[PDB]
Order: structure tokens, then C-alpha cells, then sequence
């Protein structure tokens, strides 16, 4: 899961960002 | 739920990606460049303000520390299904409700990430629990939300 991981981090860092 | 090497890992991965000259720090520019790969097209406000929510040190910039420090959190993302949703459109370019193989390597690629043949055959096989060859939106929330 490792490219998908790394796509899903990247979805969520975005999430974080806009939420926080 | 603890936070692990293995997490780490995962995380400063993640921080690579945004980070793409590789000086250790993400941008305005960076964030910008990934949020446009990912479908949205952020004003320049709202990047400042993203970055501003974590800048610890205040120099304007988001270093791994700071980045970890978010993604460790114990939150619960409230934004968390309009992103994901955003992201399934951005790869089901022709909007048919599948991911296909050339679809995944194009997004895949402006991240980039230049996959072999093997690695996009393998992020299909990962992600199409239902085995039908593609990846459909309950597919794609499944890899999205694993954590
Ligand atoms: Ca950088
Ligand atoms: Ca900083
Ligand atoms: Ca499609
Ligand atoms: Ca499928």
C-alpha cells in the first residue's frame, strides 16, 4: 500500500490544513 | 492507536511529496502545486492561512516536524469526504464512476510519481477489492481513509 498510502496522506495533510 | 516509526515513515513520504525541491520545508508554492494536482485551486489567503495553522516557528513554512505534529494529531477530519470526493474526480477524469489504469498513472504522474507498468498494475490490484478491473468511488474512499 505504499503509493497509495502516500496518496492518501497527501489527501489528508490537505484536510488538516483547510480544517485546523 | 500510538504513533510509530512505521507511521513516521509514512508521514515524512507524504511531506516528500509537497516538498518537491527537497530543502526540508513546503511552501506556499508547494501546497499550491499539490492542491491543483488534487483538484482544487486554492487562493492565495488560504494557503497562507493552511500553513499558518501549524507554522510552530513562524517563519512562514511548514518543516516535517510541524507536518507530523499535524498528521498525529487525534482529530477526526471534518473536511475529510469533500477532499476525498474532490480527488476521485480529479483521477475519473472521463467521470464514469471507475479509476482505470491510464487514469491512475496520469494523476499519478503530475504527483509525480512516475510508476512502472508494475506499480500501476499493483495500485489497481490493491485497490479493486471487487475485482471487476478498476477502482470505483468506495473503492477509492477504502485506500483513501486507510490508516
Ligand atoms: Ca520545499
Ligand atoms: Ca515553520
Ligand atoms: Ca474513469
Ligand atoms: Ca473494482
Amino acid at each position: 500500500r505504499r503509493k497509495w498510502q502516500k496518496t492518501g496522506n497527501a489527501v489528508r495533510a490537505i484536510g488538516r490544513l483547510s480544517s485546523m | 492507536d500510538q504513533l510509530t516509526e512505521e507511521q513516521i515513515a509514512e508521514f515524512k513520504e507524504a511531506f516528500s511529496l509537497f516538498d518537491k525541491d527537497g530543502d526540508g520545508t513546503i511552501t506556499t508554492k508547494e501546497l499550491g502545486t499539490v492542491m491543483r494536482s488534487l483538484g482544487q485551486n486554492p487562493t492565495e489567503a488560504e494557503l497562507q492561512d493552511m500553513i499558518n495553522e501549524v507554522d510552530a516557528d513562524g517563519n512562514g513554512t511548514i518543516d516535517f516536524p510541524e507536518f507530523l505534529t499535524m498528521m498525529a494529531r487525534k482529530m477526526k477530519d471534518t473536511d475529510s469526504e469533500e477532499e476525498i470526493r474532490e480527488a476521485f474526480r480529479v483521477f475519473d477524469k472521463d467521470g464514469n464512476g471507475y479509476i482505470s489504469a491510464a487514469e491512475l498513472r496520469h494523476v499519478m504522474t503530475n504527483l509525480g510519481e512516475k510508476l512502472t507498468d508494475e506499480e500501476v498494475d499493483e495500485m489497481i490490484r490493491e485497490a479493486d477489492i471487487d475485482g471487476d478491473g478498476q477502482v470505483n468511488y468506495e473503492e477509492f474512499v477504502q485506500m483513501m481513509t486507510a490508516k
